Parts: structure tokens; C-alpha cells; sequence
């Protein structure tokens, strides 16, 4: 120390006189920037920035919300997180990560059943407590030897508590939205919320704990998504909030989840009757909720759309999907769908379904089954949930792509010239197309047609390739034009806002679908003479009106739920207690956390 | 000309151009081509004029690689023993970085580099007399386990995928993984740390075929799939000092899951 003092006293006097005369004696910041730049010269930006921090003075460690965000968006256990914690604490000497109890305390705030709220008028048949979080989904379903045996583990939030937690989770975002829209932070207008409803029965959620592949077990997750928030400023509705990625992995808030077949209709209704009761209660009330000081009045609109065709038909009281009444929006027969391709309207609501079921059960006009079923257009069950007339988009494009794949297998075999082959040339045609496409495009075929397969297969290049396998001269163009029109049509519904992403496709969609219909009806009559699949009715005849009624079609879809399935399995093996009672509320709590937003804007801090 | 917290990188540059001139010339003429240490001590002194030995010691620590830095071996230890993956470790890295501002964790390539040092195939070693029928290279990493087994449609059919280390290189790596403990035990037994005697190692190797390592990655109960691991452990290191043998090292818990180093992995019925 004395050594370096001697060694450098010359530079000492030099720099001190020069810096004192130059900047006025502020040698501190002068020498600071001096060593900063000198150390940056040798590319030590790491040390330079940490020294900038140490002199600035800031944030040696993290606060509990961030540690919670990390172990939730990284899927750490508690033993593993604690291991990392104590390691860093012993090496650094500081305390960057926070102990487990700090994270439990920072978690109690982001789960539902923490904030105060007030319904006015109160919710019929719903309690008034505000601290109800995870509760048994069976809703006290009587389980003795004398009752209809139920064995399905099922956990749920109370619906109002879930919405309250979601709203005071996106409080900051909607405040920023009012700022951006040139409104007052302290404005308490009746915020109309628009929520999406989605229930999807994921299957095979089991794992082999020991020896024996015996039992497959299924699951159902009923969930929602705050889709937009809109205040009625003066005499106009301004969009304070809109979801960026509507059908995304990590905005579909989980609400209820159960281990039961999606078609175990008694169990499904036993579990979802309370939830429907709650969402029917909170349709004539207004949530009063203090948000950033001032209290706000929210008012809800529910829209049930994340339902695949199967559940739509199941919980609306419609015949199974392979019936004669095909469209769940218009009451029309398959034959009449093929005769009249695109002129239909949308004429099947939920109240209409209830009233037709009443006609069925009552049978007021005393007529046999085969004309009563014409009277009631295939409604022979009591509608259970109120869904909306809409088409899914994921299953729509998958179904249409599978139908084009079938058309390809047929065109290879020239089914038009020599019809009614046998069930060996069929498989021959299939293997032919498979080998050919795998050779030409590395497009290895598979059985369960996923979305990547449908994405790759539906390209002008694929038809330009498969066109080299038909002895015909005109089937070439009769597939080229067909794929051309299908692609001119795909964005119209696949877009999350076709008004301001492709309005030319939107204003041509009618003409394109009508030409597509003509083309199927003339150069493909050997297939679409009778049967026309459901999706080639929805896609063709109802999109240009579902648009004018809802805006997009891609936003109101089941993709957001279909993805979350991943998470479930992961949680169920990495974050759970095997207790078969706690082992499900753990999954449900962690999935609620993962889906939060006050944490996604921490795990997205690197961008901003 | 006025202040420096608001003066940008090059604004400050033009402010203290002549400071930089004098300091660089004096430094690279007095310390024989060096500016790091002199500007370091300069800032230490000009901040210690305000008796802030707290920040002085903190800065000397960050210059000594100890404190809020997590040297890459440490972050590699955490990523391994925590079973993190690379994308998840990157998530945590960038998040801690963007929130704190500091760089507490180290990036991925600084973990691959620090990993290359811990696998086999890194250190120079040499046998004497050279090993019969064994190669002489020293950068031999993960060899294919079949050892060039004849795999055509004409020889005995074989589809058992297998990887392994070369025994000698893996043993060398296992020894230089515990160099520090060897030296510590050497001191503890009151031995000259500068010693190179004939260290007699005692290894315990053991293979044990495990069953049903298959899974269910998809919609299907695929197949019974068995594996076999051949592994070893450096049980005890002794030296023939003086006229006797002294335990330079003895394994604390011999039959533990994390002192049994893997040497060969095959997918085959034992
Ligand atoms: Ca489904
Ligand atoms: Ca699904
Ligand atoms: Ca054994
Ligand atoms: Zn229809």
C-alpha cells in the first residue's frame, strides 16, 4: 500500500493538479469516468457496468415478486429453489434471491381470495365472503355408498374471486391503457369487461408410476380469458385494454380442473353446474373494486367460444357430430348443405335450443319421432351451458387440410375415371402419396394430423409436387385453382383482426368462397354429391357473418387452452404432492401463477 | 465542461482528453505497457480520499473475482445440480440481469467453456511405459461405445446404442477433479505439498443393469427398455512416503449417488 503510494505519487500530483484546475476540483466523477472508459477499452463492460452500479448505488438483491416469477416461469421445485438460494447466498455473501417464506408471502397476494370486492346487487346463491380461494370442485357432491358413485377429484376457484384477482392483476396495464387513451387515472366509469370462456377435455394425462401401463385417465380444464376492457367515456366506448395474443399459452386463466372424461356427462354437469350458476348470477350485477386508490365499477359480458365441435354439440343438446344436422349455427341438413353451398344464415341460439328441447320433451303436437326430430332440428337433450354460435379456427384448418389430403389420395388414384375401388388400392394410394411427399419435401407423414403437418401440407408447392402423379391433363389446374382459392380464404378467418390485417381478402371472401363452392360442385362432384363435411359448411357459408358479428375468428378460439395442456403434465410431475387431494390444488395454484401478468412483465423486463 | 453524470461517454471523453493523454503516457512508460492497474489504483485513491473502504474493498473484490460475480464454474454447478436446461437458465440469466442491472449469472457460452475443463479430454497426461493397444492422444472425449462394432446386414445384428469414456482419460479427469482435495489431505498428513511420489490410487468399479428406463413420450406404452451403466469411483489415494503408506485421501461416503462417476452407458439387457 505504502509501496504503490510511493510508486504512483508522481501521477498523483499530476492528476490532482490537472483535474482540480480543469473541472473545479471534482476529481471524483472525473477519475470515475476515467477508469470507466479505461476499463471499457479492454472490453470489460461487465466490470464497468457493475462499477457504474456500485457507484450509482442500487438493488444488490431482488424483491420477492421477482424470485416468485423466476421459480414459476422456470419450473423449479422448492428443494431446488432453496438449493440455488443458499448456494448464491454462501458464494456471493449477499442475499440476491429471497427465502421460501418470502415467496409464499408474495404468492398469497397473486392468488384469488385476497382482495376486497363488493357485488351490487349481491350475487344470488353465491356467498359474500371475499377470501375463498381453491375449493373442492365437487361442490359438496354427496358421496356415500347410497349415491350415484362419483370418484372424480376436482378443484376450482369461485368464479367471482377469479375475476377479481384477474382484474387487480391487470390493474397496472389498464391504468396505462387509460393514460395512453388520454383519460383520467381517477376515472371510475362502468368498465365493461369482455371475457372468453373455454373448456377442453385433454386426455391421457397419466404417467406410469410403477409397472403396468394399464389405466388411461383423462382430465377437463374449464378456463377463461379477459379479452378486452372498455370504458364508456361520455357517449363512446374506448378500448382501454385488448389482449395482444388472445389464444396464447399464458393468458388463458385456469378456473376449474377435474379428472373425468369429457363425455361422462353426469359428472361433467355435476362439476360445472356451480360454475354456470355463478356466471349466470354475475350477469345482472356490477363488481365494485378499489383499484389504485379510487374504486371502480366493472360490468361483465361472457362469451363461451373455446369449445371444440364435440363439446359444443354435447353441452348444447345437439346430436353427435356425425348426424344429418351438421352446422351448429344454422339448422340445415347435410344433403341440403351440398345442394346449397353458401347462402345460409345463423339461426341457432341457446334460448332457441331450450325452447326446442321443451317442444321435444313435451311433444305438443302429437307426432312420431321421425317428424318430431324435424320439428326440433336435432335437439334431443336439455342445453346445459350457454355458448355462442361460432366456429373454432384450429380445428377448422386442421379439418380442411385433412380433407385436402383425402382429395389428394383420391386424385392420385384417378377415382373419377374408375370409381369404387377396394380397400387395398386405397392404402396403396396412401403409401404412394406418403413416399412421394417424404421424398420431395422431407414431409414425413404421421397419423394424428397436427397443426405443423397441416401448415406444411397446405402450400402451393405441395400441389405443384403432387400434380406430378396424375395421368390427367386438367386435374392439374383443377387442383391448382382449388388450392389458390383456399389460400385466398385462409387468412380471413385465421387472422386475429381481418379488418386491419387483410381487408382485401375480407371484401373478396364472398366471391372466393362462392367460386370455391362452384369448383367443388363441378370438378369434384364425385365426392361432394351428397356428404359435405361440417367445416366445409362453416368455413364457406358462415365466416363472412361471424366476422360482422364478432370481428375476428382467430381470437375467439381454443388454441389458448389446447396449449396449456403441456403445463398440466409438467406441474403434475414436477410440482405436486401425490396426495390425490393436494396434488390437484397444487397444479391449479401453480397454473394460476404461471398465467399471471404481474410476473410476465418481470420475465419480459429484458425487452423493455 | 460543466458536469459528468449527464455528460455522455464521448462528451466526457472530450472533457478529459488531456487527462487521458497524460495518464496513458505516464502509465505505459512507467509500468512497462499497462494502464489497467494504474487507473484502478488511481480511482481507488481518489475515492478513498473520502474514506470509503467499504466501496474500496468491494471494488478490490470485483477485481479479485469474488462477490456478486458467480465465476462460471459456480453457475455451472448451479445449473447442473438444479437440473435446469439451457433455455430456462437463459431465462433466469436475462431476468436477473435486466432487473438487477448487474450480471450475477454468467451467459451460456461461459458455461460451455467452463464445462470443457471438467469433462475428460482436456488435460495433457502421459503413461510410462505407454499403454499397449491404447491410443496416445489426450483429447479423447465421448467415444462411441460399440468400439467400431461391425454393423451391417451381414454380421450379428446389433442396435444397442452405447456411449463411453476412454478409461485412462476418464481416470485422469477424475484425478484432476480432486487435485485440491489431494493437496489438502497431503498437507493434513504433514507432507511436503511439493511432492510427486508414486501415488497409489485404489478404484472400485461396478456395473449394474437397471430396468425399464423407457417412458411415454406420446400416446403409447412404447416398450420395456433396459440399460446398463459401468461406473467407477476413486476409493482411496495413498502415498509411499518415508517407510510407510499414508492416506492422502479416503472417500467420505463411498457408496453415494454423487461419488460414482459414470464411465459407460449402454441400452442392453444385462
Ligand atoms: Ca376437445
Ligand atoms: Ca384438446
Ligand atoms: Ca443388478
Ligand atoms: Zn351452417
Amino acid at each position: 500500500r505504502r509501496a504503490q503510494k510511493h510508486r504512483l505519487r508522481e501521477l498523483k500530483i499530476q492528476v490532482k493538479e490537472f483535474a482540480d484546475k480543469e473541472e473545479g476540483g471534482d476529481v471524483k466523477a472525473v477519475c470515475l469516468t476515467l477508469f470507466l472508459l479505461a476499463l471499457r477499452a479492454r472490453n470489460e463492460h461487465r466490470q464497468a457496468d457493475e462499477l457504474e452500479a456500485i457507484m450509482q448505488g442500487r438493488g444488490s438483491g431482488l424483491q420477492p415478486a421477482v424470485c416468485l416469477a423466476i421459480r414459476v416461469n422456470t419450473f423449479l421445485s422448492c428443494s431446488q429453489y432453496h438449493k440455488m438460494y443458499r448456494t448464491v447466498k454462501a458464494i456471493t455473501g449477499r442475499q440476491i434471491f429471497q427465502p421460501l417464506h418470502a415467496l409464499r408471502n408474495a404468492e398469497k397476494v397473486l392468488l384469488p381470495g385476497y382482495h376486497p370486492f363488493e357485488w351490487q346487487p349481491p350475487l344470488k346463491n353465491v356467498s359474500s365472503r371475499t377470501d375463498v380461494g381453491i375449493i373442492d370442485g365437487l361442490s359438496g357432491l354427496a358421496s356415500s355408498v347410497d349415491e350415484y358413485p362419483v370418484d372424480t377429484i376436482a378443484k376450482r376457484f369461485r368464479y367471482d374471486s377469479a375475476l377479481v384477482s384477474a382484474l387487480m392483476d391487470m390493474e397496472e396495464d389498464i391504468l396505462e391503457g387509460m393514460r395512453s387513451q388520454d383519460l383520467d387515472d381517477y376515472l371510475n366509469g362502468p368498465f365493461t369487461v369482455v371475457v372468453k370462456e373455454s373448456c377442453d377435455g385433454m386426455g391421457d394425462v397419466s404417467e406410469k408410476h410403477g409397472s403396468g401401463p394399464a389405466v388411461p385417465e383423462k382430465a377437463v380444464r374449464f378456463s377463461f380469458t379477459v379479452m378486452r376492457i372498455t370504458i364508456e367515456h361520455g357517449s363512446q366506448n374506448v378500448k382501454v385494454f385488448e389482449e395482444p395474443k388472445p389464444n396464447s399459452e399464458l393468458c388463458c386463466k385456469p378456473l376449474c380442473l377435474m379428472l373425468a372424461d369429457e363425455s361422462d356427462h353426469e359428472t361433467l354437469t355435476a362439476i360445472l353446474s356451480p360454475l354456470i350458476a355463478e356466471r349466470e348470477a354475475m350477469k345482472s350485477s356490477e363488481l365494485t373494486l378499489e383499484m389504485g386508490g379510487i374504486p371502480r365499477t366493472f360490468k361483465f359480458i361472457f362469451r363461451g367460444t373455446g369449445y371444440d365441435e364435440k363439446l359444443v354439440r354435447e353441452v348444447e343438446g345437439l346430436e353427435a357430430s356425425g348426424s344429418v344436422y351438421i352446422c351448429t349455427l344454422c339448422d340445415t341438413t347435410r344433403l341440403e348443405a351440398s345442394q346449397n353451398l353458401v347462402f345460409h344464415s345463423i339461426t341457432r341460439s341457446h334460448a332457441e335450443n331450450l325452447q326446442r328441447y321443451e317442444v321435444w320433451r313435451s311433444n305438443p303436437y302429437h307426432e312420431s319421432v321421425e317428424e318430431l326430430r324435424d320439428r326440433v332440428k336435432g335437439v334431443s337433450a336439455k342445453p346445459f351451458i350457454e355458448t355462442v354460435p361460432s366456429i373454432d379456427a384450429l380445428h377448422c384448418d386442421i379439418g380442411n387440410a385433412a380433407e385436402f389430403y383425402k382429395i389428394f389420395q383420391l386424385e392420385i388414384g384417378e377415382v373419377y375415371k374408375h370409381p369404387n375401388a377396394s380397400k387395398e388400392e386405397r392404402k396403396r394410394w396412401q403409401a404412394t402419396l406418403d413416399k412421394h411427399l417424404r421424398k420431395r419435401m422431407n414431409l414425413k407423414p404421421i397419423m394424428r394430423m397436427n397443426g405443423n403437418f397441416a401448415r406444411k401440407l397446405m402450400t402451393q408447392e405441395t400441389v405443384d409436387a403432387v400434380c406430378e402423379l396424375i395421368p390427367s391433363e386438367e386435374r392439374h389446374e383443377a387442383l391448382r385453382e382449388l388450392m389458390d382459392l383456399y389460400l385466398k380464404m385462409k387468412p380471413v378467418w385465421r387472422s386475429s383482426c381481418p379488418a386491419k390485417e387483410c381487408p382485401e381478402s375480407l371484401c373478396q371472401y364472398s366471391f372466393n368462397s362462392q367460386r370455391f363452392a362452384e369448383l367443388l360442385s363441378t370438378k369434384f362432384k364425385y365426392r361432394y354429391e351428397g356428404k359435405i363435411t361440417n367445416y366445409f359448411h362453416k368455413t364457406l357459408a358462415h365466416v363472412p357473418e361471424i366476422i360482422e358479428r364478432d370481428g375476428s375468428i382467430g381470437a375467439w378460439a381454443s388454441e389458448g387452452n389446447q396449449s396449456g395442456n403441456k403445463l398440466f403434465r409438467r406441474f403434475r410431475k414436477m410440482n405436486a404432492r401425490q396426495s390425490k387431494c393436494y396434488e390437484m390444488e397444487d397444479v391449479l395454484k401453480h397454473h394460476w401463477l404461471y398465467t399471471s401478468k404481474y410476473l410476465q412483465k418481470f420475465m419480459n423486463a429484458h425487452n423493455a | 465542461r460543466q458536469h459528468l453524470l449527464s455528460l455522455t461517454r464521448r462528451a466526457q471523453k472530450h472533457r478529459l482528453r488531456e487527462l487521458k493523454i497524460q495518464v496513458k503516457e505516464f502509465a505505459d512508460k512507467e509500468e512497462g505497457g499497462d494502464v489497467k492497474a494504474v487507473c484502478l489504483t488511481l480511482f481507488l485513491l481518489a475515492l478513498r480520499a473520502r474514506n470509503e473502504h467499504r466501496q474500496a474493498d468491494e471494488l478490490e473484490a470485483i477485481m479479485q473475482g469474488r462477490g456478486s460475480g458467480l465465476q462460471p464454474a459456480v453457475c455451472l454447478a448451479i445449473r447442473v445440480n438444479t437440473f435446469l436446461s439451457c433455455s430456462q437458465y437463459h431465462k433466469m440469466y436475462r431476468t436477473v440481469k435486466a432487473i438487477t442491472g448487474r450480471q450475477i449469472f454468467q451467459p451460456l457460452h461461459a458455461l460451455r467453456n467452463a464445462e470443457k475443463v471438467l469433462l475428460p479430454g482436456y488435460h495433457p497426461f502421459e503413461w510410462q511405459p505407454p499403454l499397449k493397444n491404447v491410443s496416445s492422444r489426450t483429447d479423447v472425449g465421448i467415444i462411441d461405445g460399440l468400439s467400431g462394432l461391425a454393423s451391417s446386414v451381414d454380421e450379428y445384428p446389433v442396435d444397442t446404442i452405447a456411449k463411453r469414456f476412454r478409461y485412462d482419460s476418464a481416470l485422469v479427469s477424475a484425478l484432476m477433479d480432486m487435485e485440491e482435495d489431494i493437496l489438502e489431505g497431503m498437507r493434513s498428513q504433514d507432507l511436503d505439498d511439493y511432492l510427486n511420489g508414486p501415488f497409489t490410487v485404489v478404484v472400485k468399479e461396478s456395473c449394474d443393469g437397471m430396468g425399464d428406463v423407457s417412458e411415454k413420450h406420446g400416446s403409447g406404452p412404447a416398450v420395456p427398455e433396459k440399460a446398463v451403466r459401468f461406473s467407477f469411483t476413486v476409493m482411496r489415494i495413498t502415498i509411499e512416503h518415508g517407510s510407510q503408506n499414508v492416506k492422502v485421501f479416503e472417500e467420505p461416503k463411498p457408496n453415494s449417488e454423487l461419488c460414482c462417476k459414470p464411465l459407460c452407458l449402454m441400452l442392453a439387457d444385462e
